[PDB]
């Protein structure tokens, strides 16, 4: 089986937020439900356990309660570290055969705006001897993580041969993404100017690359 | 506690994917090793469990797929998982339970202790690549008048992951590194940037190390500026 979980939950810094774990009368019913926390690039790290007690390390702001057929994860003081997926777990009588949650992505609102700060690099001596040419959009530093990257070849679209992830959280609980454009040697050469487009919230920052000199 | 999670990162459709869990400073709470793993986009999915005693249980939407052994004496934990599919590329984590009794009644209470790092297993036919690392070097564009941005281009590669640290992990404040793009050829590509001091770009040399597990390559790929 598997326990019914909203697929993602908001909250304020320094607010408050409740995670429900719906289950049957089997899994949640007998009732010691745990908890885990899915940051991306890490371990999952155990939160609760035995409905109530806390972990090893975890700050007494991570609380934990059940209700019959449903289990609640709650998180006070919202802190942007907070960002990541969470799963509750329960034993299905047996106590030999686990069920985790659909899980919930938890998003912390309430961060400042920060503009995106862009850096176009052009393809490197190195890849232009080896008859290839990649062209890297890098951009950071920005909230919130709902960007668009458009490529210019002399001011003109181009919509073949871009790829471009999804944003991301870096240290500082800002966002980055990033954005490549391939091309042969030929077709680098070839063009007058190579520009990345970046709106984010109305606003538009381009960075322009040549392949005449750097 | 410290679990290792040892295997394969590729592994072809219809075969046996392998993989064993090395434990160490085990306690007296320790008392079964379980498996868990995790699909691209999908929620946990517990595999099974084994105990002191050898008892083994199974999710049973998969037990006639399954198989879960120790050995005690080398303190490893080994899962197998036959007849692959693409539905079982996925990070597969090695787990520690802990058992603790509510007793009164005999009511028990299980969750996972420590949990491994885990790891990233691919099902495909494609063949294993390592990575072509160039360098993002700065130049006057790239500045920000104080700050300087560089980075380096881990170009065509399979199959994931690749990571990447900044002079041998001596330099982590600024850095950041991407998640893959998947190309149309099938092979994946990231960037990692770091941003530096404008002031020590002809002091202080900037290698990024990328490492390839997979394809067991590691790269040293020097970033100069250029002039």
């Amino acid at each position: 089986a598997v326990l019914n979980q909203p697929s993602s939950v908001s909250g304020s810094l320094g607010q408050r937020v409740s995670i429900t774990c719906s289950g049957s009368s089997s899994n949640v019913g007998n009732g010691y439900v745990s908890w885990y926390q899915l940051i991306p690039g890490s371990a999952p790290r155990t939160l609760i356990y035995g409905d109530t007690s806390r972990a090893s390390g975890v700050p007494d702001r991570f609380s934990g309660s059940r209700s019959g057929n449903t289990a609640t994860l709650t998180i006070s003081s919202l802190q942007a570290e907070d960002e990541a997926d969470y799963f509750c777990a329960s034993a299905e009588d047996s106590s030999s055969n686990a069920v985790f949650g659909s899980g919930t992505t938890l998003t912390v609102l309430g961060q400042p705006k920060a503009a995106p700060s862009v850096t176009l690099f052009p393809p490197s001596s190195e890849e232009l001897q080896a008859n290839k040419a990649t062209l890297v959009c890098l951009i950071s530093d920005f909230y919130p993580g709902a960007v668009t990257v458009a490529w210019k070849a002399d001011s003109s679209p181009v919509k073949a041969g871009v790829e471009t992830t999804t944003p991301s959280k870096q240290s500082n609980n800002k966002y980055a993404a990033s954005s490549y454009l391939s091309l042969t040697p030929e077709q680098w050469k070839s063009h007058r100017s190579y520009s990345c487009q970046v709106t984010h919230e109305g606003s538009t920052v381009e960075k322009t690359v040549a392949p005449t000199e750097c | 506690v410290q679990l290792r999670e040892s295997g394969p990162s590729l592994v072809k459709p219809s075969q046996t994917l392998s993989l064993t869990c090395t434990a160490s400073g085990l306690t007296l709470s320790d008392k079964a090793v379980g498996w868990v793993r995790q699909a691209p986009g999908k929620a946990l999915e517990w595999l099974g469990s084994i105990d002191t005693s050898g008892n083994t249980g199974y999710n049973p939407g998969l037990k006639s797929r399954l198989t879960i052994t120790k050995d005690s004496s080398k303190s490893q934990v080994s899962l197998s998982v036959s007849s692959v599919t693409t539905e079982d590329s996925a990070t597969y984590y090695c787990t520690t339970v802990h058992q603790q009794t509510r007793n009164k009644v005999y009511t028990y209470e299980l969750h996972v202790d420590t949990w491994g790092q885990g790891l990233l297993v691919t099902v495909s036919s494609a063949s294993t690549k390592g990575p072509s690392v160039f360098p993002l070097a700065p130049s006057s564009k790239s500045t920000s008048g104080g700050t300087a941005a560089l980075g380096c281009l881990v170009k065509d590669y399979f199959p994931e992951p690749v990571t990447v640290s900044w002079n041998s992990c001596a330099l982590t404040s600024g850095v950041h590194t991407f998640p893959a793009v998947l190309q149309s050829s099938g092979l994946y590509s990231l960037s990692s940037v770091v941003t530096v001091p404008s002031s020590s770009l002809g002091t202080q040399t900037y290698i990024c190390n990328v490492n390839h597990k997979p394809s067991n390559t590691k790269v040293d790929k020097r970033v100069e500026p250029k002039s």
